């Protein structure tokens, strides 16, 4: 018993998505479907249920229009799609069978009962392309405390690998997870800390590199 | 829709109470371990299902709800979330606490001077070493805040079981020097650490 | 004294054995005679709690219908997850009978005469019978057809209203014609409903609803989505599956002062409401296929979300024919001796 959720994907703005959810155990048709969306940086969100004895469909403002939930008891397998997708839609897709509602037996909850719950499908919206990196120095200002590094600006995909002074600066070094902005685009910082009294003496460089970008830098860092 | 708190610790052994305010509505709870699907625990405020121990229970009354799971294990470190109806709570890591508490290193970055000859301007603030990673990022000009041009991150671990993030702040060069003074406020376990950058 | 209980009720009714329309072929050989004397007993100065979403006088009902459906209707075509059987498709007679249901041996029917009673409270004067009233068993979606009226109010029901994945139900106190006609390409047809009635009883209808959604303004909507059945009032007229778009008796615009006439069509492959499989029927008879019934009940469903915002929306069709039952089942308990 148990909901199988389709594979991750990802798509481009507009555009249109449909994701699977095949019932395995119980008995498809009765109890209704919800499905909810969680986006990066925010708390889940209902999208609406959907009963799979008719197919109706309950589904709130926010989303008429663009989304209908379907269904095919034959392959016990509900479906939801989205239409014209955007920034604010990337996220993680649930569908959940709900219990207390439905045709059948239902399970005695005065609430929602959110028995069973799929693995979830992720979809990322790339309004991106590919680029490369912009990089520019992270300069040191104001006990022995020294801290500067290597600000790597709007990029596409992951992963870049940066490795200070073609690998003689290793202590120290933190590379921070990249960001993937309002853009859609992948950003990073990476830092050490020095010695202050060594600022005059030694002078470091960041080495970014983007490969499927085909990317080489060197940037110095005063 | 409903608040719940973003952050809850404790040690193999003890007990913890995650709540959920909002409005006087039941409750149902469910966790959610990392990327496995998420398993329903107790409902309508103190009911318990069956396949689940007696150790997680609850109630609600007043406007907020409580979710308590007694004599801990280090398989419930997981998110948790709440709803009534189609009203959601945001969620609220639980972490086990193998290692001690630790406060936020926070570093304030300026723009380069070759970030403004081509004309954008981003303060970085990074923050390390701190367990859990549970941390509120917040940038404000001179003594007001904003919310518009923040760009944060998910805490994620680092080689050493503690915890890391970035906050940028993209702005236009004019409101760069608009004014005096800008800073990346973070916000960890009831206090904050302020750093502070100027022109 | 007397505790709740479950018990196998029987079925009475007042069917003919030479009859060759349907029900009454079903109701002679599943049903007695109704009762020859039948007398109902105050009991006085006692209150009980029914409750109209936890009766199982309506899971046996809804097994019942599905045996007559299941033996009467004669579909060239049965597909059933893969299975498909053929059969002989004859024409039939068909027209709804009332029917009770009466207790065994050892059990009693109670009844609340509560005047607006809304199917879950507790109840002031409780009367005990043996079978209920003539029920009929009429399969339809979004209109309630054929029913009972409310005594007194527009009575409104559910389990709660701030849920939306469960139905309301709304119980008139003003019956309203639904006259459909197929008249003498052969598919087309068309029902007809005074719009002057209707849409005063509509009227009527938001008043009571905003009374229980905090004054808050309310508005109609079609369905969403979903299967024919659901998405237009569907039922079955003489052995022909009539669906109806009902958009026009949701016309908040006209709170229209005439006649409204809806598009019906007779469809030929349809989808067993017992949730089974798809059937395939026979081209319609010939002639004036005629069908006057009542409207006494109204399902909805409320859009769900907009907590926000200060009015509510509300859209014909509320789950399966199970709950048509407790349209009229509500008022009735059966309690052990
Ligand atoms: C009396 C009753 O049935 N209450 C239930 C309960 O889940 C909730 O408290 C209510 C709205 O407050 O909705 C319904
Ligand atoms: C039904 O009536 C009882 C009181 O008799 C009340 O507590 C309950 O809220 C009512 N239910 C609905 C759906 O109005
Ligand atoms: C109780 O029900 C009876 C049904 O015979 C009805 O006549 C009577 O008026 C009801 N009681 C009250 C106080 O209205
Ligand atoms: C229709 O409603 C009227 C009330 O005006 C009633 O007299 C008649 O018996 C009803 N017919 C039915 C329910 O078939
Ligand atoms: C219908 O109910 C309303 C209020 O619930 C009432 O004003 C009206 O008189 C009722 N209709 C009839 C025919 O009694
Ligand atoms: C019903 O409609 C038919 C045709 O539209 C008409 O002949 C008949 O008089 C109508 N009957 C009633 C009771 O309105
Ligand atoms: C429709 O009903 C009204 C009642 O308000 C009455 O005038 C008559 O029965 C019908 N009128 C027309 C014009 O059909
Ligand atoms: C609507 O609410 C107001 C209070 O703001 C009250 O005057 C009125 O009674 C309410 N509506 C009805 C139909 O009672
Ligand atoms: C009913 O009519 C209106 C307008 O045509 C609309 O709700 C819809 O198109 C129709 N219903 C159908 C086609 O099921
Ligand atoms: C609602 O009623 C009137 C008809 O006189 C008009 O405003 C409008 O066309 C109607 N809407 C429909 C039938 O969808
Ligand atoms: C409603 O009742 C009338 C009169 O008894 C009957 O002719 C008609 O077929 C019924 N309608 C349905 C849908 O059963």
């Amino acid at each position: 018993a148990d909901l199988v959720q389709s594979g991750a994907v990802v798509k481009k703005p507009g555009d249109s998505v449909r994701i699977s959810c095949e019932a395995q155990g119980y008995r498809f048709p009765d109890y209704i479907i919800h499905w909810i969306r969680r986006a990066p940086g925010q708390g889940p969100e209902w999208m609406g249920w959907m009963n799979p004895m008719g197919g109706q469909v309950n589904i709130p403002w926010k989303f008429q229009g663009r989304v209908s939930m379907t269904r095919d008891t034959s392959i016990e397998t509900a479906f939801l799609d989205l239409r014209g997708l955007k920034s604010d839609d990337t996220a993680v897709y649930y569908c959940v069978r709900d219990r207390s509602n439905g045709s059948g037996k239902r399970f005695e909850s005065s609430n929602w009962f959110l028995d069973l719950w799929g693995r979830g499908t992720a979809v990322t919206i790339q309004s991106a392309s590919t680029k490369g990196p912009s990089v520019f120095p992270l300069a040191p200002s104001s006990g022995g405390t020294a801290a500067l590094g290597c600000l790597v600006k709007d990029y596409f995909p992951e992963p870049v690998t940066v490795s200070w002074n073609s690998g003689a600066l290793t202590s120290g070094v933190h590379t921070f997870p990249a960001v993937l902005q309002s853009s859609g685009l992948y950003s990073l910082s990476s830092v050490v800390t020095v010695p202050s009294s060594s600022l005059g003496t030694q002078t470091y460089i960041c080495n970014v590199n983007h490969k499927p970008s085909n990317t080489k830098v060197d940037k110095r860092v005063e | 829709a409903l608040t719940q708190p973003r952050s809850v610790s404790a040690s193999p052994g003890q007990s913890v109470t995650i709540s959920c305010t909002g409005t006087h509505n039941l409750v149902s709870w469910c966790q959610h371990q990392p990327g496995r699907a998420p398993k329903l625990l107790i409902y309508d405020f103190n009911k318990r299902p069956s396949g689940v121990p007696d150790r997680f229970s609850g109630s609600g009354s007043g406007g907020t709800a409580s979710l308590t799971i007694t004599g801990l294990q280090d398989d419930d470190d997981a998110e948790y979330f709440c709803w009534a109806y189609e009203a959601f709570g945001g969620g609220t890591k639980l972490t086990v606490l193998g290692q001690p508490k630790a406060a936020p290193s926070v570093t304030l970055f300026p723009p380069s001077s070759e970030e403004l000859q081509a004309n954008k301007a981003t303060l970085v603030c990074l923050i390390s070493d701190f367990y859990p990673g549970a941390v509120t990022v917040a940038w404000k000009a001179d003594s007001s805040p904003v919310k518009a041009g923040v760009e944060t991150t998910t805490p994620s671990k680092q080689s050493n079981n503690k915890y890391a993030a970035s906050s940028y702040l993209s702005l236009t060069p004019e409101q760069w020097k608009s004014h005096r003074s800008y800073s990346c406020q973070v916000t960890h376990e009831g206090s904050t650490v302020e750093k502070t950058v100027a022109p | 004294v007397w505790k709740d209980a479950d018990t196998t009720l029987f079925c009475a009714s007042d069917a003919k054995a030479h009859e060759t329309e349907v029900h009454n072929v079903w109701a002679t050989h599943a049903c007695v005679p109704t009762d020859p004397n039948p007398q109902e007993i105050h009991l006085e100065n006692v209150t009980e709690n029914f409750n109209m979403w936890k009766n199982n006088m309506v899971e046996q009902m809804q097994e019942d219908v599905i045996s007559l459906w299941d033996q009467s209707l004669q579909p060239c075509v049965k597909l059933t997850g893969g299975s498909v059987i053929k059969q002989a498709c004859p024409k039939i007679s068909f027209d709804p009978i009332p029917i009770h249901y009466c207790t065994p041996a050892g059990y009693v029917i109670l009844k609340c005469n509560d005047k607006n009673f809304n199917g879950t409270g507790p109840c002031k004067n409780v009367s005990s019978v043996q079978c209920t009233h003539g029920i009929k068993p009429v399969v339809s979606t979004q209109l309630l057809l054929n029913g009972s009226l409310a005594e007194e109010e527009i009575i409104i029901r559910s389990e709660n209203l701030t849920n939306n994945a469960k139905t309301i139900i709304v119980h008139l106190n003003k019956s309203v014609e639904i006259n459909c006609t197929r008249p003498s390409d052969i598919r087309k047809a068309y029902c007809e409903i005074n719009g002057t009635k209707w849409n005063k009883v509509l009227k009527q209808v938001t008043e009571k609803l905003k009374e229980h959604f905090n004054n808050k303004t309310i508005i109609f909507q079609p369905p969403s989505g979903g299967d024919l059945e659901i998405t237009m009032h569907s039922f079955n007229c003489r052995g022909e599956f009539f669906y109806c778009n009902t958009t026009q008796l949701f016309n908040n615009t006209c709170i229209c002062n005439g006649t409204i006439t809806l598009p019906c069509k007779i469809k030929q492959i349809i989808n067993m409401w017992q949730g089974t499989g798809q059937a395939m029927y026979a081209p319609p008879i010939d002639g004036k296929i005629n069908c006057v019934s009542n409207i006494t009940g109204i399902l909805l469903t409320r859009d769900g979300g907009a907590n926000n915002t200060s009015n509510e929306t509300f859209r014909p069709g509320g789950g399966n024919i199970k709950d048509n039952w407790r349209s009229e089942l509500y008022k009735y308990k059966v309690v052990q001796i």
